[PDB]
Parts: C-alpha cells; structure tokens; sequence
C-alpha cells in the first residue's frame, strides 16, 4: 500500500493519463507541418496527406514515422497492461516493469518527432501548430513521467547500514 | 532463465534485474530498427554500452562506495 497508494504515485500515474492520449491525438491528427509554396498547401502527418486550397483531397504517399509509432503506441499497451494489474492482489514489483514502457513508448515519439522533421526538410516553408507541440508534450509528458514514476516506485535508496535495497518487507 | 527462475516476482525484486530488462529490450529495439531501416536513431545504439554498468552488479567495493557517497547527496 506505500508504493501503490501513495498519492505521489498517483499524480503521476494520473499524468501519464493525460499523455496516454495526447500521444494518441499527435498519431491520428496529420497537422504538425505546413507546405506553404503560394493554392498548394499541404499538412503532413504519419498517415494521411492533404493538400487544402472546398477542395480537401486526403491521402496517403513518412513511412518510418509510421512504423516507428506503431512501437509507441505499442509499448503503451504493453505498459499499461502491467499498470492497470500492478493495483490489485498487492504486487508492487509490476508498478517499476511499467515504468519502463512509459520511457519507450516516450522516446519511440522523440524518433517520430525527428523522423517527421527530415521529411518537411527535405521538401516552400514549414510552420507545426497542432500536433507536434502535441506530441512533443507528450514525449516530455511520457519520457519524465516514466522516469520519475521508476524513482516513486522503487523501495529507495536505505539511507544507513541496516537498511537494504529490497528486503523484508 | 532468470525469469524462469523467479517466477517473474522475484526477478523484477532485484533492483538490478529492472536494470537488465530495461537493457534486453531496448538492445532489441535497436536490432529491429536498423532492420526495418534497410527492410525498405542513434540514442538506441547507445543500449549496447550500457549493458557495462551490469559489470557493477559484482564489484562490491565500488557499488558499495559508490552508494556511500550517492546517498549523501
Ligand atoms: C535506473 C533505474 C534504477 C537503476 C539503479 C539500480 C541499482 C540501484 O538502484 O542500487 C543502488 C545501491 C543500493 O545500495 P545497497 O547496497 O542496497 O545498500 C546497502 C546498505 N549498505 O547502491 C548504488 O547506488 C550503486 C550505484 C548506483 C548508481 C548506478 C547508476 C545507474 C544509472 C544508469
């Protein structure tokens, strides 16, 4: 009950429910660059591509960032599967595994977010305003509440001889 | 076989088999990208060299003194 019902768990672990879904706003919204030639203005994503002037053509072509948001979205699930049942039947140990997903599933949109970024420099001007700023509060929300929840969750350093780094109790 | 061996409850007790896991699984994202990059991130090849701390899993001189001082600051 001191790692699991600790409020200072819980604020976090109810942060990165707040990130939980703005990394899943970034990978569904394609609005975090701008084709600006001047009508052919374009707004990038992972998915689809839409060039606006109504005239709103959708489609697709990039494929890095994709494939590399499959893995954030994927360790996310994976993450949460060992959050949701470390609260229950007194297992405390999962709480720390989870930890670990929620730094992954951070840093696989710190490669999305550099991976987009190569393809708006190499293809005239570029501006994000939806949905980088999105998921780079996201990747800061997911990469810093995974390693602090790793610092909440372990037993903590003995602080005098007696006491150890797991042990009874 | 670590985790075979403890059942996984008492494999991820250790504080330093946290610290293994996080190494495996990183070590194989890396694997995999610079697969699916020549199928069709240079922070991932930086889990390699990190297995080298497990090395201070054994030296009881050093973790010793070495969390002596960690734990003043
Ligand atoms: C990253 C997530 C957690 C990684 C840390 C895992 C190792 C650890 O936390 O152990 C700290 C260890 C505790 O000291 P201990 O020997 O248990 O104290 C007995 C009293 N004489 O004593 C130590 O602090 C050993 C030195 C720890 C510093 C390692 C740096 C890790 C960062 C990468």
């Amino acid at each position: 009950m001191s790692p699991t019902e600790a409020p200072k768990v819980r604020v976090t672990l109810f942060c990165i429910l707040v990130g939980i879904v703005l990394a899943m706003t970034a990978v569904v919204s394609d609005h975090w660059a701008v084709l600006s030639p001047h009508c052919e203005a374009a707004h990038f994503g992972l998915w689809r591509i839409c060039t606006k002037r109504g005239e709103k053509n959708c489609s697709y072509f990039s494929i890095s960032a994709a494939a590399i948001s499959v893995f954030s979205l994927g360790f996310l699930i994976m993450g949460t599967i060992c959050a949701l049942m470390a609260f229950r039947k007194k297992r405390d140990y999962l709480l720390r595994p989870a930890s670990m997903f929620y730094v992954f599933a951070g840093l696989c949109l710190f490669v999305s977010l550099e991976v987009m970024r190569q393809s708006v420099k190499r293809m005239i001007e570029y501006y994000y305003s939806w949905s980088f700023a999105c998921a780079c509060a996201a990747f800061v929300l997911l990469f810093l509440g995974g390693i602090s929840l790793l610092l909440f969750s372990l037993p903590r350093m003995p602080q005098n001889p007696w006491e150890s780094c797991m042990d009874a109790e | 076989l670590k985790l075979l061996a403890f059942k996984a409850r008492g494999y991820f007790g250790d504080p330093w088999n946290v610290f293994d896991f996080l190494i495996v699984i990183g070590s194989i994202i890396d694997v995999i990208l610079s697969e699916i990059d020549t199928f069709l991130s240079a922070f991932f090849r930086l889990f390699r060299v990190m297995r080298l701390i497990k090395l201070l899993s054994r030296a009881e001189g050093v973790r010793t003194l070495l969390w002596t001082f960690i734990k003043s600051f």
